[PDB]
């Protein structure tokens, strides 16, 4: 994130004396790449986990471009005051509304528990697609079945592949992030 | 072919494809290996060239 | 010491804690061999040296030595585990102090319990309990990311909940954040977290042991940092471990029974290329006769059909693929079909191929296939993940597929095969998957001919019902008739009579994993080079042949012939370990070329050229 | 799970089934296909939500009211009364557990487990001579003539040695049997003597079976997560017999399945979220319906029927049965079954009760005979004299697999004397038996 | 790498190319592309031809007439009752459009 708020600045100096409308400094991601060899699907152990990974893979599916926030304004039901602008966390990672309007001026009375609305038309929003990858068939060994990893691709990673294209593809592994069957502590990865 | 190859008795018979998939093309040529004895171990040669 | 209480809330109390950990550190330390060694020093140094995390000590030695605990071990396993977990990690960090950053942990597993219980019998009396058991694995999810040590983001105000031990049995849940006392919707910080491995298998009673009338039962498992993908489905696999309950597995939902679920916290799994290689493979391919040892080891449950062993032998080592530019596909795979009557060895054959070759797998034209031709995406059941089952070639891409019973696949397996050995690639376009899977396969195949009963007046391809194109590629055709004859009848029926009285349940060339390391060698490292063979000689010979053959319903020998030629004669070469093709090895790859030619054609056209190339056919 | 059994059905009723429960040391002692006593109470398990209809409902006696906001009516009030269906299912609590039919009064441990009576029985039926006639009236009273298929059917069911070799090939020990003729001449008949007759004696006929039930089926276990490998015909025939009729009207789906369990011996099952790797080592008795529905002597057996070559070839024995017109025979036959409906309790002269063969059946089971030098010097010529007949011709050509049947015939038959060597007596007398069943195409 | 053919490989050439389009005034279309039959013998390279010239166009596929391995020949759709979405398998001919 830091990376891409400096590609954010560096591209508004560089591009600084902007004609009308194009002014509002529109998000700049950052992908990425390497030379090194990319690290068999089999070999993501636990220790390898929320690092930078470089994997070989070959897409078999490819769900829709689909929308989720980056950022997202709410309303208070009764004071009808917004708390715009929140940060929505990146990638599979939901977030808990907050719980109790802060105004101290909502009337004699208070505001109630849990007001909050989401705003939707003032939420920015962004593309995101849920790719099934699978093992590389000559990387299978022989009896075994090929392994498998949900992805999570972003704005301009989004419909770049198409089902059926090996790739190889630099990202974070990570779990879900939905509020915390023979086993426990065991998270979507 | 249906008999193989191309056996000179069957000559105007030796194609099962109607003419009316014949008709879509822009050249059709038959290929048969008869009778060449200097191209057939000069074809020797360059395959294991 | 032993009192009133129990076994369980003995080893809780912290006297006797100190106890049995003073006394799993003392002959950790001073328990030193069965003759003067200081066993433990070398297991941990080599521990270490690989950081393998994870110790193992045999029952015996512990029950032999000290008593008390191994007694203790099966009554209240869990407790007796962490405290050695703990005695470990101080007897490593004493051996090497450097260890601290080294997983900050060491497992230990338990060898050879005595006392075996079988999955048909786990009751209610060895619930918490350390067993030990056999099984199959039947199933083996992937290696998962655990909890282990979590840290929360306390997201009222983003304070790291400290790091929490994660036990097997409920999950943790913090009461409230230290510093804005709020019970709030916390969530674990992905990174400070350090997660551990979990795999999750399945064993089974294996069907050598289940009973008469019986369905053998299944036990789950659980493996954990270190044991995950140590052993692999289909493993025949001892299995040490603490029975299990109590984590939450109960079925306190309506309309059931107040009936538990169990596992087993898995402590020990235990299943049931080199160097020196170059040596013992190039002393003996100094012997000159290894070409005749090859053919003589290949397939020694068969009796007679030499040709076809000889056949397979070059199929299995192959040639070489090239490319001239990047524009003309010549390969190396020398594909085989056994064409033979009934009850003549031919699926004997394809698995001896599958037993020997690495990458092998079996498949059958008939619908009882293990792994199928065709390719296809699905939801594979035993695991319910939407997988890409990519066919038997492709998955046999680097060795050998096996198609027994090819003269009856259907017509999908027809348009599969020959696509693979045409193109070598197999061209998926089912859901949304338009790829390509390079399929290199080495095709072994086995048919029964029309009627039951090879017919040598008619041809190999009329008397066999497999199509031109596809019977034309296969790099060897092979006849296999069942004649009658007194002294075949009577060596045949001696070697099975033999085979029967050795394999009666009261009796309980070079070795075939030798031959193996033979194969890998010769199939990778070698590549022998051709610039040193009658060019001329090869020339007029396909000129001979084929002027001969010229003739009508004779349809000649060809280009697919001469390099068919040169495949044999460069597998000859690797076979003989070589790195250059000689005369001699030409002469071998004519002779089975021409003999399988001569016994494609018919009976009069076969003894036709037989007499006038028998020169060819003598050596 | 438990169901009625045959005798008890009433007219056009489904076997009512019931689920009996099985607590501590009474629990693995019933298994799937057994014939089993059960002595315990019939009790109720509470089960809930088993209608839509509202019926019987519990509800506490307090005369509470709702008080205004908070008023004990819809959902707040069924949770307050604490209002609960009562619906029940009767569920059989098996105190004990005993086989309905039980085979004794309890080698060496069934031995030890034999009685005095009836371990001198079977020692003075193994010392016996004419055993061999004696077990074939035994099991067929009714039957006339028909001695191959009588003694074929006897050899199967005592079966042979199977075996395994180092490498890991499972040599086939069962020895499977087929009848073909010409119809209405007692091959269902032989079949279903077999499947009253022995235990694990399962029966099917052609197009009656779908293959899920036919070899394995799956379910999940309603109270926990894991799944229930229902048993199907092939398991519940497990070390036993499987008699199948119109054998040659089974699909090739199915036809196929069988196959693989002759060859293998096993069935691999994975479907619907279990996998596993089902044992089957029953012995298949088949009944096959000639083509044009009459054989024909002038053509050969594998264009006479429709079975596939393979398991054809897998096939141990095939007898033919030609309804051929002889009239000393047909006064024979409706004397014997007019004899029969006339005279049914009596006009049966099994020397041996069935009891007592099935005694001797399970008893002789566990002897593995051995096979000596001579027997075996013996098997081999034999075999190449029959390969010399093959070389005029059979109706069906001889082969390897053919020697592979005679030797296990032979084992049968030592098997069936119950002795640990095959002599060439056994050997002499399995040739026979092959070299009758195998019979020469009558052109004319 | 062929020996000789000639005059197939000239053939191949002026087919890689191919013509060009016509759309007429009133709308109908005429085909802008050659199409090369290669009836003969096993012996000679035809199916070498067909492999290298997929290779060597820009798109390229070459196929059998009985489809191929989980892939048909021509293009076909078909409803899914679920999603009601009219899937499209794609053939030789189309997933080939323009080659
Ligand atoms: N030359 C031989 N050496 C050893 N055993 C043989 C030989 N020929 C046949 N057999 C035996 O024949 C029996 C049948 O063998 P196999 O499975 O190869 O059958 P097949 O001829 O391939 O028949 P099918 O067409 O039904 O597959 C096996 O017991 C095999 O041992
Ligand atoms: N040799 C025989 N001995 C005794 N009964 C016979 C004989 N042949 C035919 N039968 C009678 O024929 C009846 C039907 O025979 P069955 O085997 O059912 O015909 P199919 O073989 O067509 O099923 C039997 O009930 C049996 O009484
Ligand atoms: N003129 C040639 N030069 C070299 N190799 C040839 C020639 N003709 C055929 N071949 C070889 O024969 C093999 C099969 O020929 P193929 O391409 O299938 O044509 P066809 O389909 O007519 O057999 C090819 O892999 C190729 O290597
Ligand atoms: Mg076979
Ligand atoms: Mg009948
Ligand atoms: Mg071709
Ligand atoms: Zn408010
Ligand atoms: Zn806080």
């Amino acid at each position: 994130q830091l990376l891409e708020e400096a590609a954010k600045e560096v591209a508004d100096e560089v591009t600084r004396p902007r004609p009308s409308g194009e002014e509002v400094l529109q998000d700049i991601q950052v992908m990425l790449k390497s030379d090194a060899s990319p690290s068999s699907i089999r070999s993501l152990k636990s220790d390898m986990m929320s690092h930078l990974v470089k994997i070989p893979g070959i897409i078999i599916a490819a769900s829709a471009v689909r929308a989720k926030a980056t950022r997202i304004s709410i309303q208070c039901r009764s004071c009808r005051n917004t708390l715009t602008n929140i940060a929505m966390r990146p990638g599979l990672e939901g977030y808990a509304l907050p719980r109790k309007c802060n105004t101290d001026q909502a009337g004699r009375p208070k505001c109630p528990l849990d007001p909050y609305f989401i705003m939707p038309d003032k939420c920015k929003c962004v593309d995101f697609q849920t790719l099934k990858l699978q093992e590389l068939p000559d990387a299978v060994p022989h009896g075994e079945m090929p392994r498998h990893m949900q992805l999570y691709c972003d704005r301009y990673l989004c419909d770049k592949v198409v089902p059926g294209n090996r790739v190889t593809i630099m990202g974070i592994y990570s779990i879900k992030k939905f509020g915390l069957r023979v086993g426990v502590g065991i998270r979507s990865s | 072919s249906v008999f193989g190859r191309w056996d000179e008795t069957k000559g105007e018979d030796n194609i099962d494809f109607m003419p009316t998939i014949l008709s879509r093309f822009d050249m059709i040529f038959i290929v048969k290996d008869e009778h060449n004895e200097e191209r057939d171990v000069m074809l020797a040669k360059h395959v294991i060239t | 010491d032993l009192k009133g209480h129990s076994v369980r809330e003995w080893v809780s109390m912290a006297g006797p804690r100190l106890e049995i950990h003073h006394r799993f550190k003392n002959f950790l330390r001073t328990h030193v061999d069965s003759h003067g060694h200081n066993v433990f020093k070398e297991r941990i140094s080599d521990m270490c040296k690989e950081n393998r995390e994870s110790l193992v000590v045999n029952y015996e030695d512990l029950a032999a030595r000290e008593h008390v605990l191994a007694y203790f071990l099966p009554e209240a396993p869990a407790e007796l585990l962490q405290i050695f977990d703990e005695a470990a990690l101080e007897v490593v960090l004493a051996m090497y102090p450097k260890y601290d950053r080294i997983t900050n942990h060491i497992h230990v597993r338990i060898s050879h319990l005595p006392l075996v219980e079988e999955l048909r019998s786990l009751r209610q009396l060895h619930l918490n309990q350390l067993i030990r058991t056999s099984g199959v694995v039947t199933s083996c999810t992937g290696v998962l990311p655990q909890l282990s040590m979590v840290k929360y983001n306390c997201n009222k105000c983003n304070f790291v909940l400290g790091p929490f031990c994660q036990s097997q049995n409920q999950e943790v849940k913090p009461g409230s954040c230290p510093e804005c006392q709020s019970a709030g919707p916390f969530e674990v910080n992905m990174e400070e977290t350090i997660y551990q491995n979990y795999q999750r298998i399945r064993i089974q009673e294996s069907p050598g042991k289940v009973a008469a009338g019986r369905l053998p039962r299944s036990k789950d498992a659980i493996l954990l940092a270190d044991l995950v993908d140590s052993c692999k489905p289909g493993d025949e696999i001892e299995l040490t471990g603490i029975y299990h309950n109590n984590y939450d597995g109960s079925l306190n939902t309506a309309n059931g029974f107040p009936v538990f679920a169990t596992v087993i916290l898995a402590n020990h799994v235990a299943k049931k290329l080199t160097d020196e290689d170059v040596k013992m493979i190039t002393s003996l391919s100094k012997d000159q006769q290894i070409g005749e040892k090859i053919f003589a080891s290949i397939a020694p449950s068969i009796y007679g059909h030499e040709d076809i062993k000889r056949g397979l032998a070059l199929a299995l080592f192959g040639g070489e693929p090239k490319n001239p530019g990047g524009k003309h596909k010549v390969r190396g795979d020398i594909n085989v079909l056994l064409c033979g009557d009934p009850g003549t060895a031919k699926s004997q054959f394809l698995k001896y191929i599958e037993k020997v070759s690495s990458r092998a797998i079996f498949t059958t034209g008939q619908g009882a296939s293990a792994v199928g031709l065709t390719a296809y995406v699905q939801r594979h059941p035993v695991s319910r993940e939407w997988t890409l089952e990519a066919g038997a070639l492709v998955l046999a891409d680097r060795g050998v597929c096996l198609i027994d019973e090819f003269d009856k696949m259907n017509d999908q397996d027809r348009t599969s095969i020959h696509e693979a050995m045409e193109q070598q690639s197999i061209s998926i376009s089912k859901a949304g998957i338009v790829t390509s899977l390079q399929a290199r396969c080495t095709v072994i195949a086995a048919a029964n001919p029309i009627g039951g009963r090879y017919d040598p007046s008619l041809t190999f391809s009329e008397n066999v019902d497999l199509t031109e194109p596809i019977i034309s590629r296969f790099d060897i055709l092979c006849v296999v008739r069942d004649t009658v004859d007194p002294v075949q009848d009577e060596m045949l029926a001696r070697f099975v009579v033999g085979s029967h009285v050795r394999h009666h349940p009261s009796n309980k060339p070079l070795p075939q994993e030798v031959l193996k390391k033979y194969i890998i060698y010769a199939k990778e490292r070698v590549h022998p080079k051709l610039n040193q063979m009658d060019q001329d000689k090869v020339a007029k010979m396909y000129s001979d042949l084929r002027k001969e053959s010229m003739a009508t319903g004779s349809i000649p020998i060809t280009v697919r012939h001469i390099e068919s030629m040169i495949r044999m004669a460069e597998a000859h070469a690797r076979i003989h370990l070589r790195d250059y093709v000689i005369e001699d090895d030409v002469n071998m790859a004519i002779r089975v070329m021409l003999e399988s030619f001569i016994d494609t054609q018919k009976f009069s056209v076969m003894r036709s050229m037989r007499k006038t190339f028998a020169r060819y056919l003598s050596f | 799970r438990i169901q009625e059994t045959q005798a008890e059905l009433p007219r056009g009723s489904i076997p009512r089934s019931l689920e009996v429960i099985l607590r501590a040391e009474a629990v693995e002692s019933a298994q799937a296909g057994d014939k089993c006593d059960f002595t315990g109470t019939l009790i109720v398990v509470p089960d809930v939500s088993k209608l839509s209809t509202p019926g019987a409902r519990a509800e506490t006696n307090s005369r509470v009211s709702g008080v205004d906001g908070y008023e004990t009516e819809g959902i707040r009030g069924l949770r307050a009364l604490g209002v609960r269906d009562l619906s029940y299912r009767l569920v059989f609590l098996a105190c004990c557990v005993a086989p309905t039919n039980p085979r004794f009064g309890g080698a060496e441990s069934i031995k030890n487990q034999m009685t005095v009576k009836e371990w001198e029985k079977v020692f003075e039926m193994s010392q016996d001579k004419n055993l061999y006639h004696n077990l074939c009236t035994s099991l067929f009273p009714t039957i006339h003539g028909n001695d191959e298929v009588k003694r074929g059917v006897l050899l199967m069911l005592f079966g042979g040695v199977p075996k395994t070799t180092g490498e890991g090939t499972s040599l086939r020990g069962d020895i499977n049997v087929c009848i073909v003729g010409d119809p209405s001449t007692a091959k269902s008949q032989f079949l279903k003597h077999v499947e009253e007759f022995s235990p694990r004696a399962v029966y099917t006929s052609g197009k009656a079976s779908s293959a899920a039930g036919l070899t394995a089926a799956v379910v999940r276990d309603e109270e926990s997560h894991e799944f229930v490998i229902e048993a199907g015909a092939l398991m519940l025939a497990d070390n036993g017999v499987c008699c199948i009729d119109e054998f040659d009207k089974m699909d090739v789906r199915d036809q196929v399945a069988i196959h693989e369990a002759m060859e293998q011996q096993t069935i691999s099952i994975t479907k619907a979220g279990v996998k596993a790797t089902l044992n089957a080592r029953t012995s298949i008795l088949a009944a096959a319906n000639p083509i044009s529905g009459h054989y024909d002597r002038s053509k050969s057996l594998k264009q006479n029927i429709n079975l596939s070559a393979p398991i054809m070839s897998r096939f141990d024995l095939f007898f033919i049965l030609v309804d051929e017109c002889n009239e000393v025979t047909d006064y024979a036959i409706a004397r014997r079954i007019v004899d029969l409906h006339s005279r049914i309790e009596e006009s049966i002269d099994r020397v041996y009760s069935l009891d007592d063969i099935r005694r001797y059946l399970l008893f002789a089971r566990q002897f593995k005979p051995k096979i000596s030098k001579e027997s075996e010097d013996f098997i081999v010529e034999q075999y190449k004299h029959l390969r010399q007949r093959d070389g005029t011709k059979s109706s069906w050509r001889i082969t390897v697999r053919q020697l592979e049947s005679m030797i296990r015939l032979s084992e049968a038959m030592a098997r069936m004397h119950c002795c640990d060597e095959v002599q060439p007596k056994h050997v002499k007398e399995a040739f026979r038996l092959l070299n009758k069943s195998i019979i020469r195409v009558e052109t004319p | 790498s062929i020996f000789g053919g000639t005059d197939m490989k000239k053939a191949i050439a002026c087919l890689l190319f191919g013509g060009s389009r016509k759309r007429l005034p009133d709308g109908l279309t005429r085909r802008g592309d050659i199409n090369l039959l290669m009836l003969g013998d096993p012996g000679t390279a035809k199916s070498q031809l067909l492999k290298f010239v997929e290779k060597c166009s820009p798109i390229g596929v070459y196929t059998s007439g009985k489809g191929s391995s989980a892939a048909g020949l021509t293009a076909s759709v078909m409803r899914d009752p679920s999603s009601r979405n009219f899937i499209m398998e794609g053939g030789a001919m189309v997933l080939a459009d323009g080659g």
